[PDB]
């Protein structure tokens, strides 16, 4: 099981257990704030938000 | 603090707005503004801005009014932070009383963004009720009348139920179910009516609780049911409610019209869902 | 009121359904409508109803596919599934026939809901009969971009009925399902198919609290099968749907901290997992006791994708989650620390701030490849090279300065509270570190002039200033990092102050910026004064406010007002090594006098001697050579250059009123010798005013010659009468004190300064 190594860390860095194969293939592919939540919430349920998406 | 009290006793939520602002800007200072006076000045502004819409009619505002109560809300719950440390003041006491009729006015009171400034509105009211709440659900359940003499609470409980009627947004909704659970659970506040105003409770039951816990559940906005149907089943242990019940269920799976009893599938397996 | 409508059979069409769907056979006689007259609400009745049947043939069709499926076989099931997804891929219309929905018609308060119930449960069948497609399919299928063909129904079914917790959980049940079945392509893709609409729902609906407790117990589950994939896939999934409408940093966060603990079941999200046992990694390499998802360990995957290939995309996906992620886990870090008491929570966090440290001090090590200049590459690919090239580094950038800005007074707190001194201070981002994070700034200052976004980057001008003034550049071992950037800044203003006049075009604001920066990390820490690129530097600046010619366009009142404020601040700093004489020196000269008071002299004076009562900042030896300068523009003329002058000495006398001391004498003998001579000839008398107004010390001295002599003379012209009458009615019979605190005064002599300005170029 080939595993992802790395050079030139800082020899404090421990890369972590990802496979190699996997690397490959990944790399080559006013309290406004507080009713943003309400505001969401409503957008989202929205028939024309939901027809759009 | 005599100049921000003054701004509220008798002034409309023009006035009260820029000293709710300003001790807004005090509050996030960690200026430790007593809690009883903030809630003398608080209940003076709802009364005076009460007032004056009563004033208005009799003579024959709206996101100013809200945003002057999510303001007193929100300074209520931050204050409560730098004050009320270490210990949750039960609902049946001296500051909560006055906080839950507070919120009792506030829910009464004349109120796009409007919805959201609601909806923020009843939020904070339910974080108020959690901090004055025992925090801690009790049992679920145990194997006229006048309006006033009643406990705050019971009054909180009917005007929530009465405002519910009129709301059909699911945050709207849960935020006052939410506030419920709080008040009916979480406190004994129904338990106690059973004991002690057995006329409330039955009026309650027969009239709104059941009826309005059965309007609110819903298949597409399971979130509501998942506060409605134990409130529901809180209810049925409470006198009235098994027989209010039955006539709800009676009624509506024996409807000739079809979509009556379309609907009412949908709602008794979602409140099997949470049951 | 005109719908279409068929006769012989009898249907009434609902206007967003397809023809082809209805009248499906391509039989030699067409099918025939009438466009029929009702009454609109009879009209949107009828097809309310027909359209509720149709969904209810529809869900039968689905109901009567589902038990034929069931019913086959233990043998002929891979044959049955193979069939069926042949025929749904060359069907045309599989995933919208599956998928689409009536949205004119929901909104009908009558038969409208009938519909969304009809809908719901169409949405949970067309799941259940994916999820046994799927589960009879061999696990080793090979896939392609076609699973998400198939996968989509399920986010179809996702958006419309998401807060519905029997669509959800059935969701998260068939996901996990295909997650555990098909778990080659859910090790290394399909998580990318599934995620990111899950994401938006989960930021979409933050008010729920069910749904996002399902959400986060099936993303719990995920990484449960698959743990460091599973999370990498979330970033790259959820990289494009970040914002600094779109799923928000702060939830991505919410998410990966319900990872960490562990969360119940709700929903009972297991009881419908067909391999319902206790969950375990699906690959025996991650088979451990990680139950536990850390932040750290997301940033930890973070950096090493990033440090795999920097210039990859995907790098730049995980560099955009981590400076999403970076921000909140500090100011988490913080909330909790807070929250508990000082005397444990010191360790964790000082120990936690040791391990980002050293992520970020990998992520800068593993990353030198960006610190190399853009190579030299219609018009729009270039631009879009640009923006892939500045991204990476911009990044970096705002991460390092923000975890160092961060964690810097945050450590000296804890330290303190740390209630130990054995705890060292840990030099987080060390010596290569900061030589990396001055390499990409340098690469980005490159490319700066010639792009006026590159100028305008958050990134960059984040890092110069609010990251060189943090740095300590007391050690010769940081030093080359602010001598790198020294150096390249003043290349770039001295390429923009030479000949090409096309370089002037640079932005301003960002050149300002840029100044404020080096002042800013000039006043933190002075020890840097001595380094010549500096000198350079602050020379280059001086030659570009003064109106020179390429061997004009003046630059506006930011970047004159910061490179006076660096021009101070060096002579602060260097008492003796940067006079200010060798500043006025290369200008004093005719036909350039006028541009050094206007652009350097008076802004000079008014940074230095205002902002408070007394200015020390400037010494008297100073003070007498810009009282030489000002009087010899003066005595040994053009009108402008009088004016200015005038503007000058008032400028000169007020804000440096008490470093004059015993120097009034003399001052009172030059401004006779000038009344004697004329030198203003006008606006002599404006400058006699204003010694009146302010009642200088100078005008004790000034007042027997203005009153007695003076005035005796006779007025030349009306413009001049008018000055002399003002004056002697100022003197007698009027006080008007109108100093107060000097704020008055220097006000109006900014807005004269203005003034003179916009009356020189026209």
């Amino acid at each position: 099981p080939q595993m992802v190594k790395i050079s030139k860390l800082p020899s404090d860095f421990t890369v972590p257990k990802i496979r190699e194969s996997f690397m490959k293939q990944f790399i080559d592919r006013y309290i406004d704030q507080k009713l943003r939540k309400s505001v969401f919430s409503i957008r989202a349920r929205n028939l024309l938000e939901k027809e759009t998406a | 603090f005599g100049f921000i009290s003054c701004r509220f006793t008798g002034y409309p939520s023009t006035v009260q707005e820029q000293a709710l602002l300003w001790l807004h800007v005090l509050s996030e200072l960690d200026i430790t503004v007593p809690l009883q006076l903030l809630i003398s000045m608080f209940s003076d502004g709802v009364n005076s801005v009460k007032e004056l819409a009563n004033q208005r009619k009799s003579r024959a505002d709206d996101d100013m009014n809200l945003n002057c109560f999510i303001l007193m809300f929100d300074l209520l719950l931050k204050q409560m932070e730098l004050q009320d440390d270490g210990i949750t003041m039960g609902l049946e006491h001296s500051l909560s009383k006055d906080i839950i009729s507070i919120i009792n006015n506030v829910f009464q009171a004349p109120w796009c963004n409007l919805c959201q400034s609601s909806i923020l509105c009843y939020q904070l009211a339910c974080e108020l009720l959690e901090r004055l709440a025992p925090k801690e659900e009790s049992r679920l359940v145990e194997p006229k009348f006048c309006y006033q003499q009643l406990p705050v609470t019971l009054r909180l409980i009917y005007t929530i139920f009465q405002e519910m009627a009129k709301f059909e947004e699911p945050d709207i909704l849960f935020n006052m179910l939410n506030c419920l659970k709080i008040l009916c659970l979480h406190g004994e506040c129904l338990y106690t009516a059973r004991k002690d105003h057995p006329q409330f409770l039955a009026y309650i039951q027969d009239h709104m609780l059941i009826a309005s816990l059965w309007r609110v559940v819903k298949s597409e906005f399971s979130q509501l049911s998942s506060l409605a149907v134990p409130l529901l089943l809180h209810a049925l242990s409470l006198p009235h409610g098994a027989d209010i019940f039955w006539t709800i269920i009676n009624g509506n799976f024996n409807s000739k019209d079809w979509k009556m009893r379309f609907e009412a599938v949908e709602k008794v397996a979602v409140i099997c869902r949470f049951l | 009121h005109y719908f279409l409508m068929d006769k012989r059979w009898n249907l009434i069409h609902y206007n967003k359904t397809y023809v082809r769907d209805i009248y499906p056979f391509r039989r030699s006689v067409s099918p025939q409508l009438n466009l029929v007259h009702m009454h609109p609400e009879k009209g949107q009745e009828l097809i309310q109803k027909q359209v509720f049947t149709r969904k209810l043939e529809e869900v039968g069709r689905v109901l009567f596919l589902i038990s034929l499926t069931q019913k086959i076989p233990t043998a002929h099931k891979q044959s049955h599934v193979s069939m069926l997804q042949e025929d749904l891929l060359r069907l045309p219309s599989f995933p919208r026939s599956a998928i689409d929905a009536e949205f004119s018609l929901f909104s009908d308060p009558q038969a409208g809901k009938e519909l969304f119930g009809l809908d719901t449960l169409q949405k949970s069948l067309w799941i259940q009969l994916l999820e046994e497609m799927f589960l009879g399919m061999p696990s080793e299928f090979p896939w392609g971009d076609e699973i998400m063909l198939f996968l989509n129904v399920f986010n179809g079914a996702l958006i419309l009925h998401p807060e519905d917790s029997a669509l959800l959980r059935q969701y998260a049940a068939t996901v996990i399902n295909t997650a555990v079945h098909f778990n080659h392509l859910f090790s290394l893709s399909g998580y990318q198919w599934i995620l990111p609409t899950m994401l938006q729902v989960y930021s979409d609906y933050e008010s729920n609290p069910q749904l996002r407790r399902a959400i986060e117990f099936a993303c719990h589950q995920f990484y449960i099968l698959h743990r460091k994939p599973f999370v990498l896939q979330l970033f790259a999934s959820v990289a494009p749907l970040l914002e600094f409408k779109g799923v928000s940093a702060q939830c991505l966060f919410d998410l990966l901290q319900s990872l960490e603990g562990e969360t119940t079941d709700i929903l009972d999200i297991l009881e419908l997992v067909k391999a319902e046992k206790p969950l375990k990694s699906l690959d025996f390499c991650y088979g451990n006791e990680d139950l536990t998802f850390s932040i750290s360990e997301a940033i930890k995957l973070c950096v090493t994708v990033v440090a795999y290939a920097p210039e990859s995309f995907r790098s730049l996906q995980m560099l955009m989650v981590l400076e999403a992620l970076v921000p909140c886990y500090l100011q988490k870090m913080k909330r909790q620390t807070s929250q508990v008491e000082t005397v444990p929570a010191a360790r964790e966090e000082i120990a936690a701030t040791a391990a980002l440290a050293t992520s970020l001090q990998a992520l800068l090590y593993s990353v030198e490849v960006l610190t190399r200049p853009m190579t030299a590459p219609e018009e729009l690919d270039e631009r879009i090279s640009r923006e892939e090239f500045r991204r990476p580094r911009e990044s970096l950038l705002n991460i390092c300065t923000e975890f160092y800005k961060h964690c810097g007074p945050r450590l000296k707190i804890l330290q303190n509270l740390a209630g130990e001194p054995r705890v060292t201070a840990l030099e987080l981002l060390d010596v290569k570190s900061h030589m990396r994070l001055a390499e990409i700034a340098h690469s980005l200052l490159k490319l700066a002039p010639y792009d006026t976004q590159t100028m305008e980057s958050r990134g960059l001008r984040r890092y110069i200033m609010e990251m060189l003034p943090i740095t300590d550049w007391s050690a010769e071992a940081v030093r080359p990092a602010l001598i790198l950037i020294l150096k390249r800044l003043d290349r770039m203003f001295n390429k923009i102050h030479k000949m090409p006049t096309l370089r002037r075009q640079v932005e301003w604001e960002p050149a300002s910026s840029l100044i404020e920066g080096v002042c800013l990390t000039l006043q933190r820490q002075p020890i840097i004064s001595f380094l010549p690129h500096l000198r350079s530097l602050i020379n280059v600046c001086v030659n570009l406010v003064m109106g020179v010619v390429g061997p004009y366009l003046s630059p506006p009142l930011p970047f004159s007002t910061a490179v006076v404020r660096l021009v101070a601040l060096q002579i602060q700093a260097l008492k003796e090594d940067f006079p200010l004489s060798h500043v006025i020196s290369p200008f004093t000269n005719q036909e350039r006098r006028e541009g050094m008071l206007l652009n350097l002299l008076i802004p000079f004076v008014l940074t230095v001697g205002s902002g408070s009562k007394d200015s020390p900042w400037l010494e008297q030896p100073e003070v007498q050579l810009l009282l030489q300068t000002v009087i010899n523009v003066l005595l040994p003329l053009a009108e402008s250059t009088s004016q200015a002058a005038y503007l000058a000495l008032k400028v000169i006398l007020v804000c440096f009123e008490r470093q004059l001391g015993s120097q009034w004498y003399w001052l009172s003998l030059q401004v006779k010798e000038m009344a004697l001579r004329k030198v203003g000839g006008l606006a002599l008398w404006d400058f006699l005013d204003f010694i009146v107004r302010t009642r200088i010390p100078i005008f004790v001295l000034l007042r027997p010659f203005i009153q007695c002599k003076l005035l005796a003379q006779p007025a030349e012209n009306h413009e001049e009468l008018s000055a002399r009458q003002h004056i002697s009615d100022q003197l007698e019979r009027r006080f008007i004190p109108r100093p107060l605190c000097k704020s008055s005064l220097i006000a109006e002599f900014n807005s004269e300064l203005k003034i003179l300005k916009e009356a020189v170029h026209s």
